[PDB]
């Protein structure tokens, strides 16, 4: 996204009816911090949500 | 199993294994002492007959 919004006014979208591959967003080597609770971001990415 | 990694699923499943070993150990002793008193009665229908 090119504009991001306030942090009072956080930006929220909600995202159903698709596949995703979470191991690639992992696998960008972009990212400076990257923390999962309750699920482990390695090839977890097995389960429905 | 199928949300986490071993090094969390180790403490998680601790957790678990406390809880149900506690719970046969309450089982077992009740179970122990019922027996005892049906052992009793066995006995006085033993010495009746």
């Amino acid at each position: 996204a090119t504009r991001f919004a306030s942090v009072y006014a956080w930006n929220r979208k909600r995202i159903s009816n698709c596949v995703a591959d979470y191991s690639v967003l992992y696998n960008s080597a972009s990212f400076s911090t990257f923390k999962c609770y309750g699920v482990s971001p390695t090839k977890l990415n097995d389960l429905c949500f | 199993l199928s949300r986490l990694d071993p090094p969390e699923a180790e403490v998680q499943i601790d957790r678990l294994i406390t809880g149900r070993l506690q719970s046969l150990q309450t089982y077992v002793t009740q179970q122990l002492i019922r027996a005892a008193e049906i052992r009793a009665s066995a006995n006085l229908a033993a010495t009746k007959m």
